[PDB]
């Protein structure tokens, strides 16, 4: 297992924390709770070349919650720059995030990600997105909500950091799960907990799943 | 213990800071997290800057010193001008001294690049503040200190690179226009001496790290310096030969030559043209001899991803496309330059084969430029024949599906141009690729799909005769392919592609009725195939063919007994029997397209009658049972049937618009009774089961009925031609059925689709129903506002539809707002300002537009009491609310419309277009002009909101603003200058005198 | 080492009692796998693209599939021991499918698997 420091940067509400949380737990957080300074989470993928661990430094996009700002970028080995394709200002700000990042990290693989491509009224058109070309950034359209291309930023960075272009995500063998006996002392405990959960609606009942 | 550094009453323990920082950067979990919070509180302490010089002197952690410089940078950029001159000179000296010291120690220079670069940026922040007016000798001393040491010279190149970026590349948003111009003129005035130094280092050579830093600074200079520094020195030769040969300098040099290719250059000068040719010749010669020949497999190289190969090949693509899009005409008329021209294009052909979507798009943009040129420019296509032949194959093998709209558009346009240039070569490549599908050598689902999309994309480029032969050959071959293939997966893939191709050649279908009939009847057969994707592609192909060939379905074709639309309708039950509801609706939508071609009213109404036969008979029986027994609606199966009848009506109304009226008229009464009956059931369910009821499948089903009814009425009214019938037949029953139901439901049961329907009604017939618009406001205004005025998040759909409704009422029926009681009108002004404060761009933009339109609505009323009372009550609320969202840095997307609103408000007073005093009496002399009072009010408001500004800054700003209130671009300039100045202390009040 | 008895596309949620909300855990192929040594049938579910495990538990005979108030194409059930995220934990799960038909078929197969597991 090798570990790499990954810095995630971009304007407030572009979907940085939502994207990371989806990768960590599988969940989709609908609410906007602005990151304060930085949130650090280990994230592990299983590849045909063994496990790879990203130490993910999810930084604050809002100026008032910026904390150490470029202080977070020190010794980063890779980066994602995030914008919102429903918000033109967030793409206008991509050169500013890139500037602040590369002044600290001169020679690292960087992915530019246009998030929220699931939303019908797209404001930053494909034709407009060219900033990555002269800066040698990889670019992906992503949706943390629909999971469109949600694995690509990490698959591309893993290939760059391992120096293997043929690297793939793989399924690890699944251990036989334990047989257990329901605890007769916690049986009344569980009918309660199940009552609450049966009578709370599942989210997004209109989706394909 | 870590929290010790936050205690400022005691001197700072550097060894503790160093541990906190180490904990943050190298620690984990709970410890990392806590160190993080402590460091942020330390940095944000407004006296923390005092500790910087101590930390820089006595810390052993380079991360501590980095964070110290961040703290210093906050002071320099925000509060520098508060410092006595002696203190500013002190800070300047301890920064310069730290930089020189670090550079003179070879070990530290090698290993502490982070801290040196951060120090260099800090120095540049001081230069932005101090230079040149309070530091005239900076550049001479930098040039002087550069000969003392290779490390200092190299670091000086990093400083000049960052200075150039800060002054020319990033100044627009970060400085006043006046300050940006001052620093640009200042660097321009001293550049001669900077360039001399850069050229000497490049000529004298030796240290690769120094040369690379120097070319990195040159890349920045090329954004702004005059061409003569490049064309009237040896630098073009050095860049295009020496620096292309060594791989350390090759990547930066290529980037420089790309920017050289974009210089502003004289057009009528043969020596400059020859120099432009020569640097290209030299660069391509160095690549062919030192990197790879023209024949090299760049697809393979890129895939292998060795070292910096990917970045180099991207940079080569950028250089070739940039240079050729500007200069290829220089290479086209001279026989001696033919080989250079075709080798450069041959490199682009090889780069275009790289498996990398974003690189492909870059090269495709160039190819589009070129083939568009060859289509129009005389005597040029013959040059590029072999390049274009290769490119035909690259585009055909790379064709994406039409769902990827921008990429498919680009690819189609290139392939269309190429097909015009050589139809025979395009045909030969497509037929031979089809042959390799049939012989199995290149067979795969992706490969037959790709080819089908390419064949589809050139429809309409060939002559009708050539198209005919081509289409027949392709369908014959794809049919052979289908038969040949085994198992349903393979057969489905080829069947879908046959359908796809046929659907893209309407000109062929329109000439061959017998073939078109066969296609349709075959599509009807496929609508019974349950194999995944077949029914969807059959329905998609049907509606696509109808959109294009609808006229051929509505006439009687020779040797047919009736128009084919009659034949479709007659067998509709059987045709659609195996389809999912959404597929059935597409089928009926397609029949609607055809029927709308019939312009004989009697015949059209009869076709519509016959098409709607099955949903109308299903409806009639349900309505009989629904009226007979109200309990029957509760049944899940009935709700799904009713929803699907309404959806069928929406589908046919979508394609028939105004023509759909007789069908709407047939169901209208009982549809609105159903709306009321379903509404009762929802209310009843929510009472019995609680708010959770709204999540249940039953209540979602019932709400679906209401939403589809609202959708059907908005669909019809948005396209209606006879507005008299809309107002006289549809509107009264609609308003009676929906408005009171919306008002008297609990928030969670209210449909945002009601607001959307009402928006279309006011849009189309608002002028004709003044009492209806009043009733709409009374029913939806205050109850919807109360749902959305507690936070920015709840009821997002209601939020959006609410401001769209207010916007159209304010445009079309402003009298409805005059009829409001004063309390209700005050809530309307509250609602508009509330919209201003939103970050969802939909609401904010409607908010600011309503404000504009309302001002215009009031101004129209002329000198009357309502207008006079409006200004007295609300002028200052709008001015201050607009200033609030302009300045709080939380509403930057709204900048343009905020400025437009502020300009209109200020211009009303500057023009004396407000009849009464805006001040209440004995607040100023009773003679006082509104202009004097507005000036006073704004000076006071800005002074309290921004107490760090001087009286001089505020007065200068407001003087400029009122003078520029007829010139939006200049006004916006002044506003942006103000937004820069409020982020710092001691902004120059003369900045507001700026003129371009 | 396992026979695939049933495969269906599904979205899996776990109930967060603290936040009193359903949190999605993964979307992908839900598989009923019969261990060829023990004849024990488990649910193994992998996320699309990452192929990371979001469900790994025995289909215990004592488990009961219940409706969710919001859905006609979902089941909720208490799981005493799931090993998807390492160490065995108890979860309240909800699994949602493309159709009521898919959910009913799942239920049918889940009961069959419960009977196989009774042996
Ligand atoms: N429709 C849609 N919404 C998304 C998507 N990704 C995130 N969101 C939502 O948009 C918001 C993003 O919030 P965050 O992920 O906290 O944003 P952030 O960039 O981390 O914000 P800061 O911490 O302020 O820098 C939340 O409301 C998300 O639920 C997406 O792909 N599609
Ligand atoms: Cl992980
Ligand atoms: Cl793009
Ligand atoms: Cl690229
Ligand atoms: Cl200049
Ligand atoms: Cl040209
Ligand atoms: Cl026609
Ligand atoms: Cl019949
Ligand atoms: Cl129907
Ligand atoms: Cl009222
Ligand atoms: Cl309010
Ligand atoms: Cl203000
Ligand atoms: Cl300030
Ligand atoms: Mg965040």
């Amino acid at each position: 297992e090798v570990q790499f420091k990954l810095v995630l940067v971009g304007d407030g509400g572009t979907g940085k924390t939502t994207f990371v949380k989806r990768h960590l737990t599988g969940e989709f957080e609908k609410k906007y709770v602005a990151t304060l300074g930085v949130e650090v989470h280990p994230l592990v993928f299983h590849t045909n070349r063994g496990p790879i661990k990203f130490n993910v430094w999810d930084t604050a996009g809002l100026e008032k919650f910026g904390g150490l700002r470029d202080g977070y970028y020190i010794q980063a080995q890779c980066a994602i720059i995030m914008f919102d394709v429903t918000s033109r200002v967030t793409y206008k700000n991509v050169p500013n995030w890139h500037r602040d990042l590369v002044r600290v990290c001169e020679n690292i693989p960087i992915v530019l990600c246009g998030n929220k491509v699931d939303i019908k009224d797209r404001k930053v058109k494909a034709k407009s997105i060219v900033f990555h070309r002269k800066k040698n950034l990889q670019y992906y359209d992503i949706s943390a909500k629909s999971n469109y291309n949600f694995e690509k930023p990490f698959l591309w960075l893993a290939r760059k950091l391992i120096g293997d272009p043929n690297l793939e995500f793989v399924a690890m063998p699944a251990a036989a799960p334990p047989e257990v006996v329901m605890d007769p002392a916690l049986a009344a405990q569980y009918e309660h907990d199940l009552e609450v959960a049966q009578t709370t609606a599942l989210p997004d009942e209109d989706d394909d799943l | 213990s870590m929290e010790g550094i936050l205690d400022f009453s005691n001197d700072l323990d550097i060894a503790l800071l160093d541990q906190v920082v180490s904990t943050f950067y190298q620690g984990e979990g709970v410890q990392q997290k806590q160190a993080q919070e402590i460091l942020t509180k330390f940095q944000d302490n407004p006296d923390a800057w005092e500790k910087v010089d101590q930390i820089l002197q006595f810390s052993t952690n380079p991360q501590s010193k980095f964070i110290a410089l961040s703290i210093l940078d906050k002071l320099i950029t925000r509060k520098w001008k508060l410092l006595p001159n002696d203190h500013r000179i002190g800070i300047r000296n301890f920064v310069v001294g730290m930089i020189i010291s670090m550079c003179q120690d070879d070990e530290v220079f090698k290993t502490q690049k982070n801290l040196i670069n951060k120090s260099d940026l800090t120095l540049v922040q001081i230069l932005k503040q101090e230079w040149p007016q309070n530091w005239p000798e900076f550049i001479p001393e930098l040039i002087g200190s550069s000969s003392s040491s290779v490390n200092v010279c190299e670091n000086n190149m990093i400083v000049l690179k960052l200075l150039s970026e800060e002054v020319f590349d990033f100044s627009a948003e970060q400085m006043t226009q006046a300050k940006a111009l001052h620093l640009k003129n200042s660097m321009s005035k001293e550049f001669e001496q900077i360039f001399k130094l850069c050229f000497q280092v490049l000529e004298q050579g030796s240290s690769s790290s120094l040369i690379v830093a120097t070319l990195e600074s040159l890349l920045r200079y090329l954004h702004w310096i005059p061409y003569r520094y490049i064309y009237e020195t040896n630098i073009l030769e050095l860049l295009s030969t020496k620096f292309m040969t060594s791989p350390d300098t090759r990547a930066i040099t290529l980037k420089c030559l790309t920017e050289v290719s974009n210089l502003k250059i004289p057009q009528d000068n043969d020596l400059i043209k020859r120099q432009t040719v020569l640097f290209f010749q030299n660069t391509l010669q160095q690549i062919a001899t030192s990197v790879m020949p023209v024949t090299a497999d760049l697809k393979a190289t890129y895939a292998n991803a060795n070292g910096n190969d990917q970045s180099f090949l991207q940079d080569l693509a950028m250089f070739l496309t940039t240079y050729l899009a500007r200069n290829r005409a220089l290479l086209e008329s001279d026989e001696s330059l033919r080989e250079l021209l075709l080798n450069a294009h041959q490199y682009l052909i090889q780069l275009s084969k790289i498996e990398e979507r974003e690189l492909f798009k870059t090269t495709l943009d160039y190819w589009h430029n070129l083939v568009a040129d060859l289509f129009y420019e005389p005597l040029k296509k013959h040059i590029y024949e072999e390049i274009c032949s290769q490119l035909r194959l690259v585009i055909i093998e790379n064709m994406v599906r039409p769902e990827e709209i921008q990429l498919y558009k680009s690819e189609r346009e290139v392939l269309v141009y190429l097909t015009h240039l050589n139809v025979i070569d395009t045909e030969e490549i497509m037929i031979s690729k089809l042959a390799r599908q049939i012989d199995g050598s290149e067979w795969s689902w992706h490969n037959i799909n790709t080819l089908s999309w390419a064949i589809g994309s050139i429809s309409g480029t060939m002559s009708e005769d050539t198209e005919k032969r081509f289409v027949v050959t392709v369908i014959k071959d794809l049919l052979g392919l289908c038969e040949q293939k085994r198992g349903k997966d393979n057969k489905a893939v080829v069947a879908r592609d046959i359908m796809y191709v046929v659907g893209e050649y309407p000109r062929f279908l329109k000439a061959h009725w017998n073939f078109l009939r066969t296609v349709i009847l075959k599509l009807f057969e496929f609508m019974h195939e349950t194999h995944e994707g077949v029914q969807d592609m059959a329905c998609d192909t049907f509606i696509k063919i109808v959109q294009k060939c609808k006229y051929h379905f509505v006439i009687q074709q020779p040797r047919e007994s009736e128009p084919f639309i009659q034949t479709i309708i007659r067998d509709i039950q059987k045709t659609t029997a195996d389809l999912q509801p959404q597929q059935v609706h597409t089928f009926y939508k397609a029949c609607g397209i055809i029927i709308s071609e019939e312009r004989s009213v009697a015949e059209r109404n009869r076709l519509l009658s016959d098409l709607m036969q099955l949903p109308n008979m299903a409806w009639d029986t349900i309505v009989e049972q629904s009226t007979a027994n109200p309990t029957l609606l509760l049944d899940s199966e009935t709700v799904k049937i009713i929803a699907n009848i309404i959806k069928t009506n929406v589908a046919v109304c979508t394609s028939m618009g105004a023509d759909f009226y007789p069908q709407l008229g047939h169901i209208y009464y009982n549809m609105l009774q159903l709306y009321r009956a379903v509404s009762s059931m929802i209310s009843t369910q929510v009472a019995a089961e609680g708010l959770i009821a709204t999540k249940t499948p039953k209540v979602r089903g019932l709400r679906t009925i209401k939403k589809e009814i609202l959708k059907l009425v908005e669909t019809y009214i948005s396209k209606a031609r006879n507005l008299d019938d809309v107002v006289k037949v549809l509107v009264e029953p609609l308003l009676n059925a929906v408005l009171e139901d919306y008002m008297n439901n609990v928030p969670d049961a209210r449909d945002a689709e009601v607001l959307n329907c009402m928006t279309t009604v006011v849009e189309k017939v608002g002028h004709m129903i003044p009492q209806g618009v009043i009733l709409i406001l009374q029913s939806v205004f205050e109850c919807t506002l109360d749902m959305i005025n507690k936070d920015f998040t709840e009821y997002p759909e209601h939020r959006v539809e609410f401001y769209k409704l207010l916007k159209v009422i304010n445009e079309k029926s402003f009298a409805a707002f005059l009829e409001l009681p004063p309390a209700a009108f005050k809530l309307f002004v509250d609602a508009i300002c509330w919209a201003f404060k939103h970050n969802n761009r939909d609401v904010e933009v409607n908010g600011l537009q309503i404000a504009l339109d309302l001002v215009k609505n009031i101004e129209r009323m002329g000198n009357v009491p309502f207008a006079n009372e409006f200004h007295k009550n609300y002028f200052f609320i709008f001015v201050s609310e607009t200033f609030f969202v302009l300045t709080d840095s939380d509403h930057k997307s709204g900048f343009s419309k905020q400025a437009l609103l502020l300009m209109k408000l200020i211009s009303l007073v500057y023009d004396n277009k407000i009849s009464v005093p805006l001040y209440q009496e004995a607040e100023v002399p009773q003679g006082t002009s509104n202009q004097v009072y507005l000036s006073q009010y704004l000076a006071n408001m800005l002074s309290n909101a921004f107490p760090h500004l001087t009286s001089e800054q505020i007065a200068s700003f407001l003087s400029a603003l009122t003078k520029q209130c007829k010139d939006l671009v200049v006004f916006k300039g002044t506003l942006r200058d103000f937004l820069v100045q409020i982020k710092e202390v001691g902004g120059d009040p003369t900045d507001y005198l700026f003129a371009e | 080492d396992e026979e695939v008895l049933y495969k269906v596309r599904a979205k899996l949620f776990r109930f967060d009692a603290d936040a009193k909300e359903w949190k999605e855990r993964g979307t992908g192929d839900c598989k009923f796998l019969k261990n060829k040594k023990t004849n024990k049938v488990r649910i193994l579910m992998r996320r699309d693209k990452t192929l990371k495990i979001c469900a790994n538990h025995i289909i215990a005979p004592e488990y009961t599939l219940k409706p969710n108030v919001g859905s006609d194409r979902s089941w909720v059930y208490a799981c005493t021991a799931d090993i998807a995220e390492g160490e065995a934990e108890a979860f309240t799960f909800a699994i949602r499918f493309g159709s009521k038909e898919n959910a009913d078929k799942f239920k049918e197969e889940f009961e069959k698997a419960q009977e196989i597991n009774k042996k």
